[PDB]
RNA sequence: GAGCUAGCCCUGGCCAGGGUGAAGCUGGGGUGAGACCCAGUGGAGGCCCGAACCGGUGGGGGAUGCAAACCCCUCGGAUGA
RNA sequence: GAAUGCCGGCAUGAGUAACGAUAAAGAGGGUGAGAAUCCCUCUCGCCGUAAGCCCAAGGGUUCCUACGCAAUGGUCGUCAGCGUAGGGUUAGGCGGGACCUAAGGUGAAGCCGAAAGGCGUAGCCGAAGGGCAGCCGGUUAAUAUUCCGGCCCUUCCCGCAGGUGCGAUGGGGGGACGCUCUAGGCUAGGGGGACCGGAGCCAUGGACGAGCCCGGCCAGAAGCGCAGGGUGGGAGGUAGGCAAAUCCGCCUCCCAACAAGCUCUGCGUGGUGGGGAAGCCCGGGUGACAACCCCCCGAAGCCAGGGAGCCAAGAAAAGCCUCUAAGCACAACCUGCGGGAACCCGUACCGCAAACCGACACAGGUGGGCGGGUGCAAGAGCACUCAGGCGCGCGGGAGAACCCUCGCCAAGGAACUCUGCAAGUUGGCCCCGUAACUUCGGGAGAAGGGGUGCUCCCUGGGGUGAUGAGCCCCGGGGAGCCGCAGUGAACAGGCUCUGGCGACUGUUUACCAAAAACACAGCUCUCUGCGAACUCGUAAGAGGAGGUAUAGGGAGCGACGCUUGCCCGGUGCCGGAAGGUCAAGGGGAGGGGUGCAAGCCCCGAACCGAAGCCCCGGUGAACGGCGGCCGUAACUAUAACGGUCCUAAGGUAGCGAAAUUCCUUGUCGGGUAAGUUCCGACCUGCACGAAAAGCGUAACGACCGGAGCGCUGUCUCGGCGAGGGACCCGGUGAAAUUGAACUGGCCGUGAAGAUGCGGCCUACCCGUGGCAGGACGAAAAGACCCCGUGGAGCUUUACUGCAGCC
RNA sequence: CGAUGUCGGCUCGUCGCAUCCUGGGGCUGAAGAAGGUCCCAAGGGUUGGGCUGUUCGCCCAUUAAAGCGGCACGCGAGCUG
RNA sequence: UGGGAGAGGGUGGUGGAAUUCCCGGAGUAGCGGUGAAAUGCGCAGAUACCGGGAGGAACGCCGAUGGCGAAGGCAGCCACCUGGUCCACCCGUGACGCUGAGGCGCGAAAGCGUGGGGAGCAAACCGGAUUAGAUACCCGGGUAGUCCACGCCCUAAACG
RNA sequence: CCGAGGGUAGGGCCCGUGACUGGGGCGAAGUCGUAACAAGGUAGCUGUACCGGAAGGUGCGGCUGGAU
């Protein structure tokens, strides 16, 4: 059957994206979180 | 006249639909119409706050002048009589000898060809705007302003009218619709005669996808749903209500009353409504 | 987190073929005029049969599966909520 | 040493299940250390509204080539979507951007919020919508509307010429729109040709033929032709289109008006440029100076912004045109012509799939276009086939039980069983014919029956052309022929009678319930006078609604028909300016503390003082409720009638052993040989009953009862046969489970059901195919039950708060 | 209770005997035939259907007879539901 | 041809009396009702009185033993539309007549459907009396209906 | 070919019969009331409507075949 991953690249960016992070405080949270933790990737890698 | 229909499906059997008659153009004025954005009954939160909208034929909005003292004095034509879909009544084109259009909402026997007014010295004819104080008492009258140059607020539906009763000050005595006796101030406007499509009211939807159309989606009983959802939900199997009937949110909803207490208005309401 | 699912909003798309034959219109009849009857025309409908498409009724299989819901047969809708 | 402990390693089950669609393979020749599996050829089979082809998304080098085979590939591998390396994606016109707006998002103004932030007009952003200029062929191992060739075109800059009041984010026009049905004329696409071009072919009995086989086109500027779309012209007045306006709007006049004219598309032709088969020979080369012609069918596509009808009444903005404003009229715009200029990103490959989403090269899921031919009434259905693509990445044998999927069956024909569950039967089309009842539509495909192939002959009408021939679409009559059988294969209703429930089409528990549940048109009550009520929000602001009582919210009931009775004492709601009670506040009789005192400080009675409650009324399609005991008629029985107690009032009409009846398989009748079910009745209704509606109702139902006909492997009662498995051999090789095991029966015993204790009996060691009685077999720390001063959802006249409202 | 699947049916049996039939008997209020009752006897046999989920029971048509009980109300790693 | 009388019919207007209700004033201990009473209403200010307002229905005197119509039936007043009928004249047609199975139309009240309207009245229904009872008569209430529009029903002691 | 008739299927009329059910006629001395005949003690009758153990009552309109 139709399965929940339906990937969608203008979804992506939109949802997860840097700018999307960067609008609210929540999202900016996140990227202050996931540098401090060192991560290689602060937001979904998506090809646009 | 509504029409009728033989019962060559189970619906086709009840339905009944406008006769249409009194229409005489049947495409809108590019010029005064203008798109209305369907809300689903979602506010700016994107949330439901009218619960079973959306879902129906696409419209657009005619503009209707509501106000007839922007053109005291200024004759206008009847150019023709048509359908709004955004109420129940017909609208009339008028085409002013200013050369400037406008729709009206049509009144019971107004007739394409004639000529209408608005102003302190028009006669009392069928169509034409004056302040209510002008207006001699006894005379049937739609699209009433409620302040002055606030706009027509009052019986503007199919059918629907106002009878002046008499005189008070600055204030005239309207028997609105709902037969409420309410003082409105005298400087308001108002035009002569009852609006038209009286048989609006005897149309027979006839199915559950005709409701569809006009953009009203189911209605679910609270007696259907579970006691999360509704002061009637529960019980195994039917339920009578079980407690004073009562609507999603709590309130009783059979005879308790919602009008503001200490609301200014009620200085100018004379007495309540009827049946 | 509404890329699953539910509802709504905006903008596009899709629905083989066949069957039934409403209103109206025309002609004829009828009548004081009518209602109305007959024929033709017409092509209405949450109309009928049936693919695509959307479903998931009964049975059988499958049950460390091909599959964390599938497969075969059969069955519902298919211009409409 | 134990924690169903944790991490790791390795066992057992086991050479066991399995190796992923039953579309299918065989052989020859290559290559190579090695070949069922790679390459080539021939034969065979499978898809062909796809299992072929083209877009979009998503994927991200998987593309092409050389070299490889450790791992990946369910086997093998020399092969590969794998490893290494090199190569490959070319645009003014295709798509997106330098253009426009949609929902929505964002947001100078402004508004609101402890903070974070929430709103918000313009504006901005935002597309698969609007707008906008490229077609055909060739070429590469791999890109091509991109390179090349031919023929076309767009915008920007500059110049020349001609023309004009030029000029805009401003005004206007236009853009600009639904659904169903549909006209004319075309094109796409297709069928045929005794005509045209072609390498050839004559077989095995015949055929050298009006034979067979292949092919008979594509693109094209101007011009022209055909078919369509769009569009009135002039004058005068003018107060409207938030300045102006010669534009637009409104009024009057004349003229043109089924026209014309102007303009714009489609199609045809068109200089020109291309293409070009079978077969043979080695993707090529030939064929070939290839030929490129006629007739027919014909779109859902095109002309298009076409026409008609209908009601539910069907985006915006730019480009474009017109009007003017400042301004400027050495400018500027318009038209024609010339030269110049023309950027950024994508482009490989897969794309119904082995490259996307499903952990897998996974029988699942994935939007758009093309989708040939013949026959079957039609069609995208079905059968077979074209182009094209495949045989599904383990095989070889054997021919047991048993399982799956499939075929047939004597006599019987539902006797099966909870149930005809399942499987038969019926099955398309044409004609005849068709009942109760009905809301007059229907019920209806009711039921039931006849026909259906082929040949010859005569013949009607419609399309094309010309009226004819030919082609074509529908028929009509007559006479024959063959078989068991003519919708000869494939696809394609079993029917009737009678109940319950629900009017109906719809909707639902994604993944155990599709229903009688939900919804539904319709009915009623109730709230709401507009800054509505109501809903979301602290608010601002929204929705309601750019609506206004024929409207909007809430509730119940549920098409339609006939109806919906009595009770207002309790709860609710509505009304009530009196009275009672009533908080803060006012008032201050009278007290108290302290000070020498002035004073300062504290307590405080009467009395005035809201909503609410009390109290007085109303109200049922508001919550709800609608009796008991005893007697009585000239046979008996029964009780129309009476007595008395109680209530706020004692259940009406209609219906009833019911989706409700406990006693119950009530009693009687029907149907059956026989009927706890069914249907019809009766009424002592344990425990129907009137919008949690009552009683009916044509039509409808993958709902749930009961019966009959038809027909059957359901059954008596099984038999045989097919294929895929099971079995044997080669390759690859799991799993749950497992204290260890050298693991028999009986009768006892034991924590009460013993392989393991006692007594006896029986028993050589080890496997393979099978069956399921035991190992209180496996799986899941019982989902029932209880316990825990464990948890959570839900309720209310439980407690206590809070929002909200007064 | 870190799970002993729970009615009936179907299939497959096996056992007890307090015996339904068949075999052998005694008593009889046993004339015969047919019964009644008790004793011995478990070798074999003990039908098909209508109703109901039913066990049981009632009924139809037969029969020599249409037995009663146990095996975890025998038997769901055998099926049904 | 010339005239006449008439509640003949249909449509649109519109006038005054009265009842009810609401508002304002004045005023107080009862009102109402019957055979008699009670229920009911009234110090939360009723009845009775005045002024104001809303609304529906029916039209007093004239009015009669009257008039019109085929019957059912028709009554304030005004206008419009329209039928029947009678008299005068003796002008026109030239028996063109009578009746009339079927057919068609009209048809009091009640009743029905869909909207409206609703003052008074009032089946049902509730209460108070009466009574052995009183599902009646009498009293207090009271819903259909009575009214309007359109569509039905088609009955009658539709009788002279 | 037609054809007695037989068979299959579906209709129409008539007759008999049926659990139960509707009212009707009749029947020396049953139970309840007293509706009508007198102004029958509420004049009666009437079409219709609703209601009630029953005769009946009531509403609306009509008749005199009503008394004083
Ligand atoms: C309760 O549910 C426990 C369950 C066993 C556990 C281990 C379990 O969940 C087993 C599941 C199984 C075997 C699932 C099978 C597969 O189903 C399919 O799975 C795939 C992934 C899914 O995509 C679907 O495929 C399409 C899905 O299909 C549904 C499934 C196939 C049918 O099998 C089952 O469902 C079997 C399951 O019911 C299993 C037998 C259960 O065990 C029993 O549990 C019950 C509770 C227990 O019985 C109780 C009944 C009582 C309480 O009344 C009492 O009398 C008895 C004594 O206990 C029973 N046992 C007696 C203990 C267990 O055997
Ligand atoms: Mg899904
Ligand atoms: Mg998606
Ligand atoms: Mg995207
Ligand atoms: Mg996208
Ligand atoms: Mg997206
Ligand atoms: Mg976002
Ligand atoms: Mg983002
Ligand atoms: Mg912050
Ligand atoms: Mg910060
Ligand atoms: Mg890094
Ligand atoms: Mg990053
Ligand atoms: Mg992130
Ligand atoms: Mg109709
Ligand atoms: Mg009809
Ligand atoms: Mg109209
Ligand atoms: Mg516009
Ligand atoms: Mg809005
Ligand atoms: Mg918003
Ligand atoms: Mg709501
Ligand atoms: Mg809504
Ligand atoms: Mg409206
Ligand atoms: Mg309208
Ligand atoms: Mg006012
Ligand atoms: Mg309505
Ligand atoms: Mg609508
Ligand atoms: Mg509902
Ligand atoms: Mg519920
Ligand atoms: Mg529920
Ligand atoms: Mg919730
Ligand atoms: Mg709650
Ligand atoms: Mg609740
Ligand atoms: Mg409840
Ligand atoms: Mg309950
Ligand atoms: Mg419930
Ligand atoms: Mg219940
Ligand atoms: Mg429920
Ligand atoms: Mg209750
Ligand atoms: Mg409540
Ligand atoms: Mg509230
Ligand atoms: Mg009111
Ligand atoms: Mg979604
Ligand atoms: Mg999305
Ligand atoms: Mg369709
Ligand atoms: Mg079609
Ligand atoms: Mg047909
Ligand atoms: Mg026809
Ligand atoms: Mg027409
Ligand atoms: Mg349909
Ligand atoms: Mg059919
Ligand atoms: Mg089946
Ligand atoms: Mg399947
Ligand atoms: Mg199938
Ligand atoms: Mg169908
Ligand atoms: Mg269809
Ligand atoms: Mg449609
Ligand atoms: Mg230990
Ligand atoms: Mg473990
Ligand atoms: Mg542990
Ligand atoms: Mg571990
Ligand atoms: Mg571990
Ligand atoms: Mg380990
Ligand atoms: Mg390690
Ligand atoms: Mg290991
Ligand atoms: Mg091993
Ligand atoms: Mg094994
Ligand atoms: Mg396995
Ligand atoms: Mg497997
Ligand atoms: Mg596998
Ligand atoms: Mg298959
Ligand atoms: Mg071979
Ligand atoms: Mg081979
Ligand atoms: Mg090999
Ligand atoms: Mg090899
Ligand atoms: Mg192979
Ligand atoms: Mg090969
Ligand atoms: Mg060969
Ligand atoms: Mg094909
Ligand atoms: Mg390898
Ligand atoms: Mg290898
Ligand atoms: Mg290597
Ligand atoms: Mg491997
Ligand atoms: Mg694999
Ligand atoms: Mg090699
Ligand atoms: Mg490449
Ligand atoms: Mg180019
Ligand atoms: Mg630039
Ligand atoms: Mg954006
Ligand atoms: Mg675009
Ligand atoms: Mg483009
Ligand atoms: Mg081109
Ligand atoms: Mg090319
Ligand atoms: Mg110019
Ligand atoms: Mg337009
Ligand atoms: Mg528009
Ligand atoms: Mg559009
Ligand atoms: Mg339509
Ligand atoms: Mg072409
Ligand atoms: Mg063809
Ligand atoms: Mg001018
Ligand atoms: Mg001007
Ligand atoms: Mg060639
Ligand atoms: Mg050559
Ligand atoms: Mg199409
Ligand atoms: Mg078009
Ligand atoms: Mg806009
Ligand atoms: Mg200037
Ligand atoms: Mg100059
Ligand atoms: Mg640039
Ligand atoms: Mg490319
Ligand atoms: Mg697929
Ligand atoms: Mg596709
Ligand atoms: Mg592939
Ligand atoms: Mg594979
Ligand atoms: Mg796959
Ligand atoms: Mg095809
Ligand atoms: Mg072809
Ligand atoms: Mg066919
Ligand atoms: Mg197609
Ligand atoms: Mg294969
Ligand atoms: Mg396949
Ligand atoms: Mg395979
Ligand atoms: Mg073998
Ligand atoms: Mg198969
Ligand atoms: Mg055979
Ligand atoms: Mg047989
Ligand atoms: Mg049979
Ligand atoms: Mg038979
Ligand atoms: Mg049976
Ligand atoms: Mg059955
Ligand atoms: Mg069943
Ligand atoms: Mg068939
Ligand atoms: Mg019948
Ligand atoms: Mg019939
Ligand atoms: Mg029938
Ligand atoms: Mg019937
Ligand atoms: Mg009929
Ligand atoms: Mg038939
Ligand atoms: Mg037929
Ligand atoms: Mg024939
Ligand atoms: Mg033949
Ligand atoms: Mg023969
Ligand atoms: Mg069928
Ligand atoms: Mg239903
Ligand atoms: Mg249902
Ligand atoms: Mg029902
Ligand atoms: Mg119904
Ligand atoms: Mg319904
Ligand atoms: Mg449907
Ligand atoms: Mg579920
Ligand atoms: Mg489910
Ligand atoms: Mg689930
Ligand atoms: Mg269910
Ligand atoms: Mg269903
Ligand atoms: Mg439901
Ligand atoms: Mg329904
Ligand atoms: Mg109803
Ligand atoms: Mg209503
Ligand atoms: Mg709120
Ligand atoms: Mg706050
Ligand atoms: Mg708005
Ligand atoms: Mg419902
Ligand atoms: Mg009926
Ligand atoms: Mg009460
Ligand atoms: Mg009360
Ligand atoms: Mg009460
Ligand atoms: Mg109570
Ligand atoms: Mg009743
Ligand atoms: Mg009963
Ligand atoms: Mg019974
Ligand atoms: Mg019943
Ligand atoms: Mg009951
Ligand atoms: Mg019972
Ligand atoms: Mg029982
Ligand atoms: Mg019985
Ligand atoms: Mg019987
Ligand atoms: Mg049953
Ligand atoms: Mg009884
Ligand atoms: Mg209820
Ligand atoms: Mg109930
Ligand atoms: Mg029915
Ligand atoms: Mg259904
Ligand atoms: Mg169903
Ligand atoms: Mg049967
Ligand atoms: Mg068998
Ligand atoms: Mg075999
Ligand atoms: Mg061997
Ligand atoms: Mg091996
Ligand atoms: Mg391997
Ligand atoms: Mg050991
Ligand atoms: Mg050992
Ligand atoms: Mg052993
Ligand atoms: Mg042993
Ligand atoms: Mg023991
Ligand atoms: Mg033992
Ligand atoms: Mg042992
Ligand atoms: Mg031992
Ligand atoms: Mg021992
Ligand atoms: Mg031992
Ligand atoms: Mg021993
Ligand atoms: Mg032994
Ligand atoms: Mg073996
Ligand atoms: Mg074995
Ligand atoms: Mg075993
Ligand atoms: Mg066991
Ligand atoms: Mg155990
Ligand atoms: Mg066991
Ligand atoms: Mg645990
Ligand atoms: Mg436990
Ligand atoms: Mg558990
Ligand atoms: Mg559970
Ligand atoms: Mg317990
Ligand atoms: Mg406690
Ligand atoms: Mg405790
Ligand atoms: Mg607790
Ligand atoms: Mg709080
Ligand atoms: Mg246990
Ligand atoms: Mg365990
Ligand atoms: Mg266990
Ligand atoms: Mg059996
Ligand atoms: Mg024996
Ligand atoms: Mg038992
Ligand atoms: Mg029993
Ligand atoms: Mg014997
Ligand atoms: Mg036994
Ligand atoms: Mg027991
Ligand atoms: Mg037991
Ligand atoms: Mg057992
Ligand atoms: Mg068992
Ligand atoms: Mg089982
Ligand atoms: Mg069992
Ligand atoms: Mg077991
Ligand atoms: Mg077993
Ligand atoms: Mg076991
Ligand atoms: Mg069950
Ligand atoms: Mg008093
Ligand atoms: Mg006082
Ligand atoms: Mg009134
Ligand atoms: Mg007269
Ligand atoms: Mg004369
Ligand atoms: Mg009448
Ligand atoms: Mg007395
Ligand atoms: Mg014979
Ligand atoms: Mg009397
Ligand atoms: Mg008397
Ligand atoms: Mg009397
Ligand atoms: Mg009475």
């Amino acid at each position: 059957m139709k399965r929940t991953w339906q990937p969608n690249r203008r979804k992506r960016a939109k949802t997860h994206g840097f700018r999307a992070r960067m609008r609210t405080p929540g999202g900016r949270k996140v990227l202050k979180r996931r540098r401090q933790k060192g991560r290689w990737r602060l937001t979904p890698a998506v090809r646009k | 006249a509504v029409k009728k229909f033989k019962p060559y499906t189970p619906s086709r059997r009840f339905m009944t639909v406008a006769d249409f008659s009194e229409i005489t153009k049947t495409e809108p004025e590019k010029s005064l119409v203008k798109p209305l954005k369907k809300t689903g009954g979602r506010n700016n939160q994107g949330r439901i706050t009218v619960r079973f909208r959306g879902g129906g034929h696409k419209r657009l909005y005619r503009i209707i002048d509501f106000k007839r003292w922007d053109k005291v004095g200024i004759p206008a034509k009847v150019a023709a009589i048509e359908y709004d879909p955004n109420r129940s009544a017909r609208i009339a084109l008028l085409h002013y000898v200013d050369g400037e259009k406008r729709y009206i909402i049509a009144p019971d026997g107004l007739q394409v060809g004639q000529q209408v007014v608005a102003g302190p010295d028009a006669p009392i004819q069928v169509g034409n705007a004056l302040p209510l104080r002008f207006i001699p008492v006894g005379t049937v009258v739609h699209a009433v302003e409620l302040e002055p140059k606030k706009g027509a607020k009052l019986a503007r539906a199919a059918g629907t009218s106002a009878q002046i009763q008499g005189r008070e000050g600055d204030y005239v005595i309207l028997r609105l619709p709902s037969g409420e006796l309410r003082k409105v101030h005298g400087e308001c406007y108002a035009t002569v005669g009852a609006v038209g499509n009286a048989d609006h009211k005897n149309i027979v939807l006839g199915k559950a996808g005709r409701s569809r159309w006009l953009g009203r989606r189911p209605h679910v009983r609270g007696a259907a749903m579970n006691p999360v959802d509704h002061p009637h939900g529960g019980g195994e199997g039917r339920a009578p209500r079980g407690r004073p009937p009562a609507s999603p949110w709590g309130w009783q909803t059979k005879g308790l009353k919602t009008r503001k207490r200490r609301k200014p208005s009620s200085r100018f309401i004379i007495a309540r409504r009827k049946k």
